């Protein structure tokens, strides 16, 4: 098994730049890998306070005590016992799938393939991270490895759901992250004037009525949703509440 | 036998290094002590690499002539009070154990093994440790004694590491009547919730203080912190004469008035203490209540 560490071009990911030219790996090499994690740095000062406290405590003056308690209350195990356990599990168990799990895997693969096609059709360029049959095999192997932890002869839905969650994380973090990459913008200005003109601060309108009127005009349905969620992302004066029906203007 | 720390179970170098009497007499907490120890070893003639081996594999000839080596070399450094007579027990092919080593193993196994609710949990842990130590007595168990010996080594290492820091920091405040030191902050302070461990630390500190040129015999007060309970554990310690003293100045052993002082202060002032330990000189006091109390003890007739 290969565990590789790499840095994107220009150091930091530079999210404002397109995802296509932040990674220099070809399509062929990325296909063999099946868990691509993009760890980005963030600043909110609460995680920063937590990390600063963690490192300051982990300085050897204090940690040498606390970790000991982790082996006294049974919250963690030592490294050599883990090595013995992993070699034992590798020698003994080899799980297998079930038809319900196979159906769930097939449905999930079709869903992600269709979502990839939608993102490619909107973006109008080839995706820098592909989805192929290798990914289906990868998810199958993840489910089997999860079932291998408990020495279960048969893999069931309890492991498949967690494997699907892990794949969803590793997919939505890297491949389907900002596919738009930032009719053109002439409509974008045209819409934003109409909402200010027709919808004052503090009032609200139904989603269906706005969609109806703007499909009746030249706007159509596809253009509305994208900048609707954009203005929501701006969050300066547009808020969602009460499911996807109440368009509140903050 | 000698006043040495686990001589037959640790290397001779560590045996000299961790011995309380040797530490007091040679000041091993700074570098001059280590230089004097190396001079000692070189003049005795044991190689530094040889002296750092297990007592089992240590050279047979030197093990045989160690008595003569000590007799001829210890006089200059003034450690001729380290040699004494002790009891050794041997059973078949198991090995040899001395009374001092066995009691240190027992003490350490008592120390380490395995608000009000947490105090009760600590007390039940202590009684469980007592039962495990009791079980360790019989001759049919030796994995319950090797573990005790290794734990004794670890605890002595920790005590030495804390005492050297205390002596560096000079936390021992010299008042007019009694010395005082408080372990406000540091590493591994959770170990000192045990009164017997605190007494061990205080014994080492009082030996170090006695082995000095000061001509004042003053009681010592030692306190610790238990951040979970926010309480100070205060233990009063009696002064001790040097071990190398005649019997004429031993008309009466030094008494302990700390129990009387604590009971009088608590009966005349509504302090938030808990005096329940069988040792009448050990009390638990509040973090906010320590100081006023202290001044009271300063102003009360001891």
């Amino acid at each position: 098994s290969v565990l590789a560490a790499a840095n994107p071009i220009y150091g930091r990911y530079d999210d404002l730049k397109s995802p296509g030219d932040n990674i220099d790996f070809q399509t062929t090499i990325l296909s063999r890998f099946d868990m691509i994690f993009i760890v980005k740095d963030d600043h909110n000062e609460e995680r920063d306070i937590s990390i600063a406290n963690h490192v300051i405590n982990i300085h050897t003056g204090n940690a040498n005590a606390m970790q000991n308690q982790q082996e006294e209350n049974g919250s963690e195990i030592s490294i050599e016992k883990m090595k013995r356990y992993i070699t034992y599990c590798r020698l003994k168990c080899a799980p297998r799938l079930s038809p319900q799990a196979a159906e769930k895997l097939s449905s999930n693969f079709v869903t992600i393939r269709k979502q990839l096609l939608i993102n490619e059709l909107e973006s109008t360029e080839r995706s820098s991270i592909p989805i192929t049959i290798r990914q289906l095999e990868a998810i199958i192997r993840i489910t089997e490895s999860l079932a291998k932890l408990e020495l279960s002869p048969i893999a069931q839905e309890r492991h498949v759901d967690e494997a699907i969650r892990l794949f969803q994380a590793s997919t939505m973090d890297a491949a389907s992250q900002d596919p738009i990459g930032g009719t053109s913008l002439s409509e974008i200005r045209r819409f934003e004037q109409e909402l200010k003109r027709r919808l004052p601060i503090g009032w609200s309108t139904s989603y269906q009525t706005l969609r109806r009127e703007f499909v009746d005009t030249h706007r159509f349905s596809q253009l509305a949703l994208d900048k609707a969620l954009y203005a929501l992302e701006k969050h300066e004066t547009i808020q969602l509440r009460h499911q996807g029906q109440n368009i509140y203007r903050s | 036998d000698y006043y040495l720390f686990l001589l037959r179970h640790s290397s001779l170098y560590d045996s000299f290094y961790y011995s309380n009497y040797v530490n007091a007499k040679l000041s091993l907490w700074n570098e001059n002590g280590k230089k004097r120890l190396h001079k000692m070893f070189a003049r005795m003639g044991i190689p530094l690499s040889t002296a750092q081996e297990t007592w089992l594999y240590m050279d047979h000839s030197i093990k045989r002539e160690l008595g003569i080596i000590f007799d001829k070399n210890l006089d200059r450094y003034g450690l001729q009070d380290i040699i004494r007579d002790g009891f050794v027990r041997t059973l078949g092919y198991r090995g040899s154990i001395s009374a001092s080593e066995f009691v240190e193993a027992l003490t350490a196994l008592l120390e380490v093994g395995n608000s009000a609710q947490k105090l009760t949990n600590l007390r039940k842990r202590w009684v469980s440790n007592f039962w495990l130590s009791w079980d360790a007595l019989d001759d049919r168990k030796v994995e319950l004694l090797n573990r005790g010996i290794q734990l004794a080594q670890d605890l002595q290492r920790a005590i030495f590491n804390t005492g050297v820091a205390i002596l560096e920091k000079k936390l021992i405040k010299h008042l007019r009547i009694y010395r005082l030191c408080v372990l406000q902050d540091g590493p591994d302070l959770d170990l000192y919730r045990n009164p017997l461990t605190l007494l061990r630390l205080g014994n080492w500190l009082i030996e170090c203080c006695a082995e000095s040129e000061d001509k004042q015999l003053l009681p010592m007060v030692l306190a610790s912190i238990d951040e979970n309970t926010d309480t100070y554990l205060v233990a009063g310690l009696t002064p001790r004469y040097p071990r190398g003293l005649d019997t004429i100045h031993t008309k009466k052993p030094i008494l302990n008035n700390f129990s009387m002082a604590f009971q009088q202060i608590t009966a005349e002032t509504d302090a938030k203490v808990r005096i329940d330990n069988f040792e009448s000189s050990i009390i638990e006091i509040r973090r906010e209540d320590l100081s006023p109390f202290l001044e009271k003890l300063t102003l009360s007739g001891l």
